[PDB]
């Protein structure tokens, strides 16, 4: 899937 | 729906439709239908799924 965590 | 907000630097910023709150840097999932972004305790998501599986919000998966 398409996920993200920046912090 | 708009679930994307600006702030006076023009940077888009998401909202996550299931709790009205934006992106903090906290993981989030975007939804392949309709392209809104989640927290994922907010779908239940308490891992990254498989890369090759697709995931649809609630609203969508419904559809
Ligand atoms: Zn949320
Ligand atoms: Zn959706």
């Amino acid at each position: 899937a398409r996920t993200k965590q920046t912090a | 729906s708009m679930y994307v907000i600006r702030d006076e630097w023009g940077n888009q910023i998401w909202i996550c439709p299931g709790c009205n709150k934006p992106d903090d840097g906290s993981p989030m999932i975007g939804c392949d239908d309709c392209d809104d972004w989640y927290h994922w305790p907010c779908v239940g998501i308490m891992t990254a799924p498989p890369e090759e599986m697709q995931w649809f919000c609630p609203k969508c998966a419904n559809k």
